[PDB]
């Protein structure tokens, strides 16, 4: 070290109050004490639906303290660095993503935000469309959530008397965690009510579908359901579990 | 409901004649767009991905709660009712204390999780109250809040613990390049378009609208004067037809 | 710092974001809003902002009988947004306090290793050195129950400073979508 | 192993900062990256003045 220490001074501490430099007591020379080479593990894998194949990302270390590739998130060992950019796969950090393609391993790449498109801009071009299209997008949003409720009485101390007589000395610990799960339940039929019943009344359709010759029926409810819900509506009631 | 979409064609700018001179075409787009809704719905399990990660994360969160009681918190064992019979009162009150410290703390992280999470779901039924009322109770001319594109309409479908919209979006597909300019002098006159640009194939001028090439002949019922040519940059030469010219001609 | 307090490295380097707003600042300028619908259509940019003005009930004749004056005012109003920015620091507040507020809670959890908690010293190395395992477990129990207590403290303090940011990130979200890649009605929402 | 008595409380603090973390990737991701592709300038740069 350079910690040029007082000659009554025996220890260096950190913030932390871990002791960072000492005196060495046989020869006064000053020591700098850094803890050992840490730092996390990733294991950077695709699913073993597909493969069990796996390479590890050590985060925030250098390639010699342990194909083997270095990052500026650390040290990746198992995959190969590929020369071409795709979209993300398996985001590792600081541009990398991870994907498992073709012979098969593992690849490592920077990635890729879209393709190039230089636009043939001049100060007297314009590019009018001359034909469309009518895409149907899909957005899916949560609504609600579990309207939960736990008795925070016949958690802590079940079927208890010895254990329920001393919850009683912690006083309103347990009629306000009663509370606050009524407080978020409450308000998850609330949120179901702003979404949804926003029309006053309950409108139909008429019985004759001459709609301009778009077809809603898959969509619309669908009568012999015992529920009567649609088509779309039943498929998305099957793929939530 | 073929004068609806004439309506929803007049908010982005369309006109009208586009709906009616190509409804055939759009029922058969419109309808092939629902049929691969369910083919992007019967196949790819993780079209779900934010309302499966709902159900998830509070299966997590009890699944959590629930073997807290599995542990031991410095007691001798995490059986309150293995302390009470192994234990005399005086003793098995210093070892209890540390499982009710244990479980309360407990259930103080497990409900500080779920007002937390809670408030992201009312933060996104708030956007979804909003694009209920704004998306599908009307049309939308905010971009992007309402599916990539120029929307039209949405259709609301129910799911569990969640709402899924079928935003039916407008989008343009063909172009073709033009030379285009800003004025046209006529009699020293600077012509400027109503609604929509003037462009030229090459030979001749013509004004069209803006999101679909319509040409029209330059007329004085498509274009409105302002001053004169010697101020616009970019201003081209051409002549503007006027309809009343062969009236009184005849 | 050594105690496990790592800081994860962003997944979009900063070069990277400056390729975004450059696609998404390439598109407003050549294309309009246009790349926001679908494929970016070339408009002469004289021509771009008639529209813009047709936007806000301006007759497009405003803009060519006054395009250099426009252009005066915008390219000098553009220069003025630097001499905001390189003499006034305090321009940045919304985003130097996104930064002062983790490094302050991380300073703070930093410093709760020095607090003794009720045990006889905050160094675990020195209870484990001077005293015997039956004595020695008292005295641990009563820094992990007080530790753990401000990591519980602190991943509270994340969980709800990220739920101001995502709150703060989706109206960015909204100011990107409806602002930039169109034109907004929506008075002072845009300025 | 003392702090093995408590249970999960550690596979849960690195589980929220995990949940944290994927967002903040996530943030810089609806924000930014909202066109489908990379466009760029023309080398000229004549912009109506």
């Amino acid at each position: 070290s350079n910690k040029k220490f007082l000659p009554f001074q025996q220890f260096g501490r950190d913030i932390a109050d871990t002791t960072d430099a000492v005196r060495d007591p046989q020869t006064l020379e000053i020591l700098d004490i850094t803890p050992c080479s840490f730092g996390g593990v990733s294991v950077i894998t695709p699913g073993t639906n597909t493969s069990n194949q796996v390479a590890v990302l050590y985060q925030d270390v250098n390639c010699t303290e342990v194909n083997v590739f270095q990052t500026r998130a650390g040290c990746l060992i198992g995959a190969e660095h590929v020369n071409n950019s795709y979209e993300c796969d398996i985001p590792i950090g600081a541009g990398i993503c991870a994907s498992y393609q073709t012979s098969q391993s593992i690849i490592a790449y920077t990635m890729s935000l879209g393709a190039e498109n230089s636009v043939a801009y001049s100060n007297n071009s314009i590019a009018i469309p001359t034909n469309f299209t009518i895409s149907v997008t899909t957005e899916i949003l949560p609504v609600s959530m579990t309207k939960t409720s736990v008795d925070c009485t016949m958690y802590i101390c079940g079927d208890s008397t010895e254990c329920s007589n001393l919850l009683l000395q912690y006083g309103s610990f347990c009629t306000q965690l009663n509370r606050a799960l009524t407080g978020i339940a409450v308000e998850q039929d609330k949120n179901t009510q702003e979404v949804f019943a926003q029309v006053k009344q309950i409108y139909k359709t008429p019985p004759i579908k001459d709609f301009g010759g778009f077809n809603f029926s898959q969509i619309l409810p669908d009568p012999s359901k015992p529920s009567k819900r649609s088509f779309i509506e039943d498929l998305l009631f099957n793929k939530v579990t | 409901f073929a004068m609806q979409m004439a309506y929803r064609f007049n908010g982005i700018g369309v006109t009208q004649n586009v709906l009616y001179e190509n409804q055939k075409l759009i029922a058969n787009q419109f309808n092939s767009a629902i049929g691969k809704i369910q083919d992007s719905l019967s196949s790819t399990a993780s079209a779900l991905g934010k309302l499966q990660d709902v159900v998830n994360q509070n299966a997590q969160a009890l699944n959590t709660l629930v073997k807290q009681l599995s542990s031991n918190f410095g007691a001798i064992s995490s059986v309150l009712n293995d302390i009470l019979s192994r234990l005399c009162p005086p003793e098995a009150e210093v070892q209890i204390d540390r499982l009710i410290t244990g479980r309360l703390q407990s259930l103080q992280t497990y409900v500080t999780q779920q007002l937390i999470r809670a408030a992201e779901i009312r933060a996104s039924a708030n956007l979804a109250a909003t694009k209920m009322s704004e998306c599908v109770l009307g049309q939308s001319k905010r971009v992007d809040f309402c599916g990539k594109g120029y929307h039209l309409m949405s259709f609301p479908q129910s799911a569990p613990h969640g709402v899924v919209f079928l935003h039916v979006t407008y989008v343009p597909a063909q172009e073709k390049n033009f030379t285009t300019a800003p004025a046209i002098c006529h009699d020293g006159k600077a012509h400027f378009p109503r609604e929509g640009v003037f462009v030229s194939n090459g030979t001749h001028w013509f004004v069209t609208q803006r999101n679909f090439y319509e040409p029209q002949i330059i007329t004085t019922d498509n274009t409105f004067v302002s001053g004169n040519c010697d101020v616009v940059i970019g201003i081209v030469n051409n002549t503007v037809y006027d309809p009343l010219q062969p009236e009184l001609d005849s | 710092k050594f105690n496990g307090l790592t800081v994860l490295p962003p997944l979009l380097t900063d070069e990277m974001i400056a390729q975004y707003t450059s696609a998404l600042l390439a598109g407003t300028i050549t294309s309009g809003w246009t790349f926001g619908a679908g494929a970016a259509l070339q408009i002469p940019f004289a021509m771009q902002m008639a529209y813009r003005f047709n936007g806000i009930g301006v007759t497009q004749n405003v803009l060519y009988e006054n395009q250099k004056l426009i252009a005066n005012q915008f390219n000098s109003a553009i220069g003025k947004i630097q001499d905001s920015l390189s003499s006034t620091a305090s321009a940045l507040g919304k985003l130097q306090d996104v930064v002062n507020q983790n490094a302050q809670a991380l300073n703070t959890l930093v410093k709760q290793l020095s607090s003794n908690f009720g045990a006889i010293s905050s160094v675990l190395n020195d209870i484990l050195s001077r005293l015997c395992p039956p004595e020695a477990e008292v005295q641990i129990d009563r820094l992990i129950t007080g530790r753990l207590q401000s990591l519980q403290t602190y991943v509270t303090q994340q969980l709800i400073r990220a739920a101001e940011i995502r709150a703060s990130a989706n109206l960015a979200a909204t100011k990107m979508s409806e602002c930039v890649l169109g034109q907004s009605k929506r008075v002072d929402f845009c300025g």
